[PDB]
């Protein structure tokens, strides 16, 4: 249900 | 921090939020 | 938050969302206490009865938020965790005694109109403000009812309750490291924290210096907003020596 967050924060 | 607890959009500009007065009134 | 209202923009700029990386979901609330430190409930990170034991790499903190689900481009800031510190005497086995944890951020967060730290109380402000009938404010993105979810940050103001009334409302053993808050059945008004609000702040605005202080951390309750029940909060001042020890040693 959450909008995707920038990939930079998932690395 | 020296500036802790002072909100930029409220205390810093002398604006009050809609319900903070309810807190103040309870502090007897 | 049950029976609260939408926060105003910038109303709670110390509000932090603890966010699970995978799957992406709300984990808990938390609060910003400096540019590098975030305060939350220990049970948000460690709760063996529910197989909960998060490590630093499992989570993110999202700061400056208002919308629950949106990525608030140009407003929120997302931080990785360097280290988690849980109170060494946190009692997850029985009653959540000492339900407190700190998270150190990998990099300092930049303050803005939407991001700003809350004060921690000293002995004097705690003595002055932690009195039955005095109201604090609880904020979070948790459920709107016990048994749905908000578009934006919710806020509710609630009175601190007399210790004997807290004790008499539950079979759980209460300790000096907790206080309870909420309206009594005869008071008419209502409101409570609920699932997802855990770890968020209970704040009071000192009438002596007009600053906001975090007096509590959303800890536990039996259901949400039930008549004759109250929300229980970690007593931040009582545990401040530990907070300062951690920050002094690892800061
Ligand atoms: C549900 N709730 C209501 C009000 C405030 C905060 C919360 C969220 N807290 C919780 O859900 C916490 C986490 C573990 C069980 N729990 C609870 O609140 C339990 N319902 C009661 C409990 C308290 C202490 C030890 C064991 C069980
Ligand atoms: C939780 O995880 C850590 C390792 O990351 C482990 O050492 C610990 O024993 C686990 N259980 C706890 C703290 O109850
Ligand atoms: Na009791
Ligand atoms: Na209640």
């Amino acid at each position: 249900d959450f909008e995707e967050i920038p990939e930079e924060y998932l690395q | 921090e020296a500036d802790c607890g002072l909100r930029p959009l409220f205390e810093k500009k002398s604006l009050e939020d809609k319900t903070e007065r309810e807190l103040l009134e309870s502090y007897i | 938050i049950v029976e609260g209202s939408d926060a105003e923009i910038g109303m709670s700029p110390w509000q932090v969302m603890l966010f699970r990386k995978s799957p992406q979901e709300l984990l808990c609330g938390a609060s910003l206490i400096s540019d590098r430190w975030v305060l939350t409930a220990a049970h948000c990170l460690l709760y063996p009865p529910w197989d909960k034991n998060f490590t630093e790499n499992d989570l993110l903190v999202r700061i400056g938020k208002h919308s629950r689900t949106r990525y608030e481009r140009n407003i929120e800031k997302i931080s990785m965790l360097e280290k988690i510190y849980i109170h060494p005497r946190y009692n997850w086995r029985e009653n959540l005694d000492r339900d407190i944890a700190l998270m150190k951020l990998k990099k300092p967060v930049a303050f803005s109109d939407y991001i700003h730290p809350v004060c921690l109380p000293d002995r004097e402000t705690a003595a002055s403000l932690l009195q039955a009938g005095y109201k604090g404010r609880v904020t979070g993105w948790g459920n709107l009812k016990e048994t749905g979810q908000p578009s934006v940050l919710q806020v509710v103001n609630l009175p601190i309750v007399e210790r004997p009334v807290c004790k008499d409302s539950t079979r759980i053993r209460i300790t000096d490291n907790m206080f309870c808050a909420g309206y009594k059945p005869d008071e008419g008004k209502r409101g409570d924290a609920c699932e997802g609000d855990s770890g968020g702040p209970f704040v009071m605005k000192s009438p002596f210096n007009n600053r906001w202080y975090q007096m509590g951390i959303v800890s536990w309750g039996e259901g949400c907003d039930r008549d004759g029940k109250y929300g229980f909060y970690t007593h931040v001042f009582r545990l401040k020596k530990w907070i300062q020890k951690v920050i002094d040693q690892f800061g």
